[PDB]
């Protein structure tokens, strides 16, 4: 729910580059930018059962 | 520390300079899965010094024998700092009981101040039983606990001193001072 | 981030590092490195001169010497790992006047 | 912020009515701002120091009058919180004196005790 | 007295030229009057050159000492 | 899972303490020796400090001391306590 | 029982303010920092006394708000022991009676420091006092009261800093006697 | 003090400490020499005697036998050093004491610097294969097993602590040696790719653009002009003021999609940003008040950091004047072309906005180009004609 | 050896207090310094420094030197550190050996640190007043002859003397007056026939000046190592055997 | 009314003391100790163990999870230290030449 | 050094970071005391002799 109007038309939205959830009924940001992995470390990954990782 | 088969088993290499597992467990019936056990706990101790003589210079564990060495010197020491560590630990418990009761001990101290107070001077006898209506009278006993706390560790305190003499005359005779 | 499948962003190399240095500019250099490339703030207990968090040093049990201060998040990064290494940098702080 | 020291001074309730009087003149000269809680906090403590003071009997006093009192004072050889405490309650009769000097009945006597109220209700 | 050069330092122009424009960017009051410019920059620049900026500079010698100068009494270049 | 308690189940157990009359008189000693080095002037306490006001007491309880001073033969010649 | 206390401090003086005579602006922010609140150490602080001196003021990069440092010296409630005092009453409690000083509130009159002959109330949480002759247990002290006359006896300050990580009782507190003859309501004497 | 031979303090003589071995340490105090015996060795060698006789392999090597150290032999003896001495052995007793030197206790690394996924982290398997040694070493030494192989273990352990620090290791022997890379601290730190080399020193900015470049002589020697379509995009956020106040409110009616236009909004007191796609309304552009501050769009007059990608001197980063122009590439007047080693034939030049008022005067005084038309190497002209100007 | 400067640091803490404790911890973690650096580093005022080392260098706890350019050079030993413990020791083992004449000497002794001849045995017969009542009476007599037992007895030894100032070093005098221990005159008591008689704490010059003398520690831990050894022998085989021994 | 706290803590750098960590410390600065080998739970909900590796309390990199020692998420989470006894000491290789 | 300042993050010590900036206010240092009634000095004389 939007904190400043208490309405639920949040639509979480995109601009250019930027992430974001935005209140579309007033217009006022409640959640942006976010966090990812790189291609750097995707030749890097590796996979344990998750058997095996129960031990 | 361990009873009287420790006992055995040290004094055993004592004697025995150097030996290893089975020739001790021959010489005193340490049962199968007890020995080396223990064997492993009061080397875990520093009681024990193993010197490890090798079967190739390359000194490797496949390669090698487990001789066991005593040290009394090195032992005469840091049996000294144990009980360094001891009176030490005595008497920040003896402090911590002092400062967490102070409270109550300067609360009876002025109460029997003024009893013992104006007492030559001829006072009215109208004081020793209104004075003792306070809390600290059912706290008599509390205050007789820890002084008797108090005692059993200063008791200790000076039996440890007993030790310390021993220790001290030794490691200072073997002490060449050159 | 790096690419442009992903989002990208160029780099400013170290030659251009030294370009700033070179004009003898202080402040756009800051702003290049700091402000606008990981801007990150944390806080240290001032007593133990190690860092907490929420001005709450869980070291000493207090929150009578914490400050809070601005650092770049890579700077950051490289005091946890030194100290895992047991390797502790005590760093030491006064006033900025 | 630093604390220099805390044992520096002693003041008289004549001197902080006239500090707080010259507060009130520059008090409500001009529209209240409203910017912060600060306004409130100085307003509440400051009026409500005014009305506690106003209702003391060291009103109406003056600087040269208390200094005259506490030079004529000076003869007795008196404590200056004794004397501070004097100026601040104006005693009027010798009951609560016993209280106020420290060895009241051994240090002064009863003339000193008489001429020491005199000395305060007429003055003051 | 005072021995450093008298001329103003381009480093000196450009973090005097800096801080203005910052204390003006925030609702400071303008020393001299605007014509409907409403860029930071230039209204410092336009100040500078009417030399009303308030700013004293602090020139720090190696050891410790210090010495003073008005931003108008610098000799001021292109 | 769970760490052990904090403190482990020990088997041996302390060898238990002497009584005697010689040992008492040993603790009596103990407690006359720590009730007695606090009352010379080797017992060097924070001089006094900090009054809060004038009070008019202080004439009748201020503690009167003499300054100590040792075989000054003995010492270094600096550090007189004047 | 006013105590003036020295002091020094730094402060920010965000750049609108300009306009005004410098001292005249950092008189009134220091004063809005400092007035109606208690330090753990000294009292309550009441306001600003008067600024001493002033250091140079710097504008620090990254910032366009001037700084500068002050030495200034500022008035504290703070009453000393066995200072005799008159307050108005606030409250009668089991515990003792609470006393008003208008702008403080946190003295209480315990049933040691009152009379010994009245010790309790009939069920009704107004003290009620007892005398020898006269006054035959129907004088009674109340609530708000006159300003009654006391001397202090004891005093303390508790520290209310949070504890642990982020996310009602007065800090400063003194006791008040009321058993010598003179004390109390001014009726009496 | 390595000329010191005996203890003058004791008189003991102690010999030569060497390392025995990879990660094995030996103190040579019990050797013989070519000289006379030593009677210390007379007497270490003689004691062998039982041990000759249950094995013969023994008495070939009954002189190889040396004081062997360990950690808990090495840690129970500095725990009784004197005090005094720790200054002479270049300690800050402040830093630490010599018993903290042997390690008995690891920390392990926050979550934060870990990720879920590397499934888990190297060092998370470290972390797993170290405790899962742990524990089977002890119930299995609780079960009084052989001596060789406990000592094995407690070999292998050591290897282990030591490859979760340094993973470069290459003296492990054949039979247990690594099959593949792993990345220790030190890999990690050190490196071009390293922390000082790939993100301390030099890292990715935000607030840049990237394009090929074509000329454009109708421009002055100092402006450039920005296409419109990454003019919508980079932005510099003002503050509202009483100079600026009405520009700012026609920026704001005309959104975000207008060219001179703007983004976002953010309040001076709730810290909240307000979107001008979703806004609903132009009442955002009446209550503007001092302090908030409106992120428009580059304009003219803006200044940006120009930059050729293979800096040289420090004339390849200058700061021109920006006008927005509606086609898709950057372009300059080609009297510059000489600092920049621009030569038009599909090249791509990065550029910055700064985000600070401090940084837009400081980057338009030293670095304009109207200042730097002479290079520092010698005080000679770059900036000048070049062909087909000439000609 | 923390745990031994940890056993220091409580020892001044429980006999000395705060600025005592201080300074001799300091000492000890610093060796032999200079009055100025000690006072620099511990940053307290040098009226309490100079208190402290005057307080511990009369009962011994510390020592000064003459050192090289004509510093002082102040120094601390730890072994001193750790007799106070054994102080019950001493006093039971006097009482055990001589009556509670030799017990109060010792007692006077080590509590004062040094104490002459005169001063110690006047003290001990003003203290002993609270033990005997009923018009008894206490003259030097007796304590002096229970002191020189106990000096021949080698358990009391004598200061190390001043050295004289017209016989060495004439004129202005050195920062130190650097004492000299005389070995001849050990236990060579001084010779004196004063006598008075205790006052019983009613509330209503010294022949033997500069002879100053010290409990002999050696001898009680001799002693102590006599008794261990009979102890052992006892158990040992037998308690004739222990006589022997 | 309530007790002055000052409310700024702006301060600079001035020095970086470099040195080692006593195991003692070490312990003290240390959150908790991690004791089971094993990463995830049993059951099919993939949840890391009690006193296991990967706990909540060292931290977050699970964009939907808080942490366990503060309930802050991955942006706001600084993290947080734990350690390990080992039975058996050993050597360190950097301070090995030492 | 430039380097140090650089990975810490704050201003180098070169070029424009080598000098301070003041405030050219209108200010009066050391303003004139306030003056007090009550506790002069001339007032006050120690009891004890
Ligand atoms: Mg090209
Ligand atoms: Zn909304
Ligand atoms: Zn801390
Ligand atoms: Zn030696
Ligand atoms: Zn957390």
């Amino acid at each position: 729910r939007c904190p400043d109007c208490g309405s639920t038309e949040l639509v979480e939205d995109s601009h250019y580059s930027q992430s974001q959830l935005v209140c579309s009924d007033c217009g006022c940001v409640v959640t942006e930018g976010v966090l990812t992995t790189t291609f750097s470390d995707e030749g890097n990954l590796r996979e344990v059962t998750y058997s095996r990782s129960t031990g | 520390r361990f009873g009287s088969r420790c006992a055995r088993i040290f004094r055993l290499v004592l004697q025995k300079k150097h030996i290893e597992q089975k020739q001790v467990e021959d010489f005193a019936m340490i049962p199968a899965k007890e020995a080396k056990d223990m064997l492993y706990k009061m080397l875990s101790e520093n009681f024990m010094s193993l010197q490890e003589i090798p079967k190739t210079p390359d000194h490797a564990p496949s390669r090698t024998f487990y001789l066991y060495t005593v040290n009394i010197l090195s032992a005469a020491r840091m049996l000294l700092h144990r009980c360094y560590k001891s009176i030490a630990n005595l008497i920040e418990r003896r402090q911590f009981e002092t400062k967490e009761n102070k409270r109550l001990l300067e609360k009876s101290q002025r109460v029997e101040a003024i009893i013992a107070s104006m007492q030559a001077t001829g006072a009215e006898e109208a004081q020793l039983q209104e004075i003792e209506e306070m809390i600290t009278a059912p706290e008599r006993q509390q205050l007789e606990t820890l002084k008797r706390n108090v005692n059993k560790l200063d008791a200790s305190e000076i039996q440890v001193d007993e030790t310390i003499f021993l220790l001290e005359s030794y490691i200072e005779c073997t002490m060449k001072r050159q | 981030t790096e690419g442009r499948s992903r989002d990208g962003g160029l780099r400013l190399g170290e030659m251009e590092r030294d370009c700033l240095i070179g004009y003898g500019a202080s402040m756009l250099l800051l702003e290049r490195l700091m402000i606008s490339s990981d801007a990150f703030e944390v806080d240290v207990c001032g007593q133990c001169g190690l860092l907490g968090y929420s001005g709450w040093c869980h070291y000493c049990k207090s929150s009578c010497h914490v400050s809070s201060l601005r650092i770049p998040y890579a700077c950051k990064l490289l005091f946890q790992e030194l100290q895992s290494m047991n390797i502790i940098p005590r760093l030491k702080l006064s006033k900025y006047n | 912020m630093e604390v220099k020291d805390a044992n520096s001074a002693l003041l008289s309730n004549y001197e902080v009515f006239q500090l707080l009087t010259d507060l009130k003149e520059q008090r409500k000269e001009s529209g209240k701002n409203k910017h912060s809680s600060g306004q409130q906090n100085l307003n509440t403590i400051t009026y409500e120091t005014l009305k506690y003071i106003s209702k003391t009997p060291c009103r109406h006093q003056s600087p040269e009058i208390v200094r005259e009192f506490l030079t004529a004072l000076k003869s007795h050889k008196l404590t200056k919180a004794e004397k501070l405490q004097l100026l601040n309650h104006r005693p009027v009769t010798a009951v609560e004196i016993q209280l106020m000097v420290e060895e009241s009945e051994e240090r002064l006597t009863e003339e000193q005790i008489e001429a020491l109220l005199h000395t305060v209700t007429s003055i003051l | 007295k005072r021995i450093t050069t008298p001329y103003m330092t381009k480093y000196e122009r450009a973090r005097v030229l800096g801080t203005r424009a910052l204390q003006i960017a925030m609702c400071a009051p303008v020393m001299v009057e605007l014509e409907g410019e409403t860029d930071p920059l230039l209204i410092a620049m336009k100040e500078l050159k009417a030399r009303k900026i308030p700013i004293i500079i602090r020139r720090y010698l190696p050891d410790g000492s210090y010495e003073d100068w008005g931003v108008d009494e610098l000799i001021i270049t292109d | 899972l769970k760490p052990p308690p904090l403190f482990p189940d020990t088997d041996y157990k302390p060898v238990p303490l002497k009584t005697g009359e010689g040992e008492e008189y040993m603790l009596a000693l103990k407690q006359e020796l720590r009730e007695t080095m606090k009352r010379m002037p080797y017992f060097i306490e924070t001089p006094e400090e900090r009054q809060d006001i004038e009070r008019y007491s202080k004439r009748y309880m201020k503690v009167y001391k003499e300054e100590w001073i040792p075989d000054w033969r003995r010492l270094p010649r600096e550090m007189m306590p004047r | 029982m006013f105590v003036l206390v020295e002091m020094v401090d730094t402060v920010r003086i965000p750049p609108w303010q300009f306009e005004r005579k410098l001292n005249d602006s950092i008189a009134e922010e220091l004063n809005k920092k400092l007035a109606n609140k208690v330090v753990y150490n000294v009292g309550l602080c009441i306001c600003l006394f008067d600024i001493t001196k002033l250091e140079d003021a710097y504008v620090f990069p990254g910032d366009g708000a001037s700084h500068t440092k002050v030495h200034f010296r500022c008035v504290v409630f703070h009453p000393f022991l066995d200072e005799i005092l008159i307050g108005k009453i606030k409250g009668c409690s089991p515990e003792g009676v609470h006393v008003s000083l208008g702008f403080f509130d946190d003295i209480l009159i315990p049933p040691e420091s009152l009379q010994q002959p009245a010790k309790f109330d009939e069920a009704e949480q107004v003290w009620v006092w007892e005398y020898e002759t006269e006054e035959g247990a129907h004088d009674l002290y109340m609530d708000t009261g006159e300003e009654i006359r006391f001397r202090v006896v004891d005093e303390s300050f508790v520290d209310t800093s949070p504890t642990g990580p982020s996310s009602k009782e007065a800090p400063y507190t003194l006791v008040g006697s009321i058993s010598e003859p003179g004390l109390g309501l001014l009726s009496w004497w | 003090c390595r000329k010191k031979n005996i203890c003058h303090h004791c008189g003991a003589f102690n010999g030569t400490v060497k390392k025995c071995g990879l990660l094995k340490i030996i103190h040579e105090k019990y050797k013989t020499n070519k000289k006379v015996v030593d009677p210390i060795v007379s007497n270490f060698l003689q004691s062998f005697e039982t041990a000759i006789e249950h094995n013969k392999e023994v008495e070939p090597l009954l002189g190889r036998a040396q004081e062997n150290l360990n950690p808990l032999v090495v840690l129970n003896l500095f725990k009784r050093i004197p005090a005094e001495d720790v200054p002479l052995l270049l300690m800050n007793p402040e830093a630490g004491k010599p018993s903290d030197l042997i390690l008995t206790r690891l920390l392990v690394p926050p979550l934060c610097i870990r990720p879920s996924v590397v499934n888990e982290d190297d060092l998370t398997m470290k972390l797993t294969e170290i405790i899962f040694l742990n524990d089977v070493i002890k119930k299995h030494r609780i079960s009084g097993a052989k001596t060789q192989m406990i000592m094995e273990d407690w070999d292998f352990l050591q290897l282990q602590c030591a490859l979760y620090i340094n993973s470069e290791l290459s003296g492990i022997p054949l039979n247990m040696a690594p099959k593949k890379w792993t990345r220790g601290f030190v890999q990690r730190l050190k490196g071009k790719q390293g922390r000082f080399r790939g993100n301390l020193s030099g890292k990715r900015v935000d607030f840049s653009g990237r394009t090929v470049i074509s000329p454009d002589p109708n421009l002055r020697i100092d402006e450039v002009a920005v296409p419109v379509h990454v003019a919508k995009i980079l932005t510099f956020p003002e503050k509202v003021n009483k100079a600026n106040i009405n520009f700012l409110r026609k920026l704001v009616q005309n959104g975000p999609e207008v060219h001179p236009g703007a983004n976002f909004i953010q309040q001076r007191h709730t810290q909240m940003k307000r979107f001008l796609k979703y806004g609903n309304r132009e009442k955002m552009a009446q209550e503007l008040k001092y302090g908030d501050i409106v992120e428009r769009h580059l304009i003219d007059g803006d200044v940006v950091l120009f930059n050729r990608q293979p800096s040289l001197h420090k004339l390849s980063i200058m700061a021109h004047l920006a006008r927005v122009k509606p086609h898709r590439t950057f372009r300059f007047n080609e009297c510059v072309c000489t600092p920049y080693n621009a030569d038009f034939d599909g090249d791509e030049m990065n550029l910055h906005l700064p985000q600070t008022e401090e940084a837009k005067a400081e980057a338009l005084v030293l670095m304009g180009t109207k200042a730097n038309l002479v290079t520092p190497r010698n005080g000679e002209p770059l900036i000048a004609a070049i062909q087909d100007f000439l000609t | 050896t923390q745990a031994e400067i940890k056993l220091c640091s409580l020892l001044l803490q429980e006999h000395f207090g705060e600025i005592v404790e201080k300074i001799g911890v300091h000492l000890i973690r610093t060796g032999s310094q200079p009055l100025r650096v000690i006072a620099h580093d511990t940053g307290t005022s040098l009226d309490q420094v100079k208190k402290a080392l005057c307080v511990l260098v009369q009962h011994n706890l510390v020592s000064y030197q003459v050192h090289k350019r004509g510093v002082v050079e102040y120094e601390a030993q730890c072994s001193r550190v750790l007799r106070m413990l054994r102080y019950p020791r001493y006093i039971y083992t006097t009482k055990t050996l001589y009556s509670d004449t030799g017990e109060l000497i010792v007692e006077e002794l080590l509590l004062n640190g040094k104490l002459t001849m005169s001063a110690v045995v006047k003290k001990v017969a003003d203290r002993l007043t609270e033990t005997m009542e009923d018009g008894k009476t206490m003259d030097y007599a007796e304590v002096s002859n229970t002191f020189v037992r106990l000096a021949d007895t080698h358990f009391v030894q004598r200061c190390p003397s001043v050295p004289t100032t017209e016989n060495s070093d004439p004129g202005p005098p050195p920062p130190a007056p650097t004492l000299v221990i005389n070995e001849k005159d050990m236990y060579l008591v001084p010779k004196l026939s004063l006598i008075g008689k205790g006052k019983r704490r009613r509330s209503s010059p010294i022949p033997d000046d500069g002879i100053y003398w010290q409990a002999n520690l050696d001898r009680f831990h001799q002693h102590f190592r006599d008794q261990a050894i009979v102890s052992a022998v006892a158990n040992r085989m037998d308690q004739t055997s222990s006589e022997i021994v | 009314k309530e007790q002055f706290r000052e409310t700024d803590v702006a301060k600079k750098i001035s020095h970086i003391c470099f040195g080692m960590k006593s195991p003692e410390e070490m312990r003290q600065q240390a959150h908790i100790q991690v004791v089971s080998k094993n990463l995830y739970s049993q059951d099919n909900q993939h949840a890391p163990l009690l006193y296991g590796v990967l706990d909540h309390r060292m931290g977050t990199s699970e964009k939907d999870r808080p942490c366990e020692t503060c309930g802050k998420n991955l942006a706001d989470c600084l993290g947080h230290y734990g350690y390990i006894d080992l039975e058996l000491p050993c050597f360190h290789v950097g301070y090995f030449r030492a | 050094g430039v380097s140090e300042c650089i990975i810490m993050g704050i201003p180098m010590n070169i070029g424009t970071g080598l000098f301070k900036l003041l405030h050219k206010a209108d200010r009066d240092p050391n303003p004139p005391k306030r003056p007090l009634i009550f506790d002069t000095n001339e007032f006050h004389i120690p009891l004890v002799t």
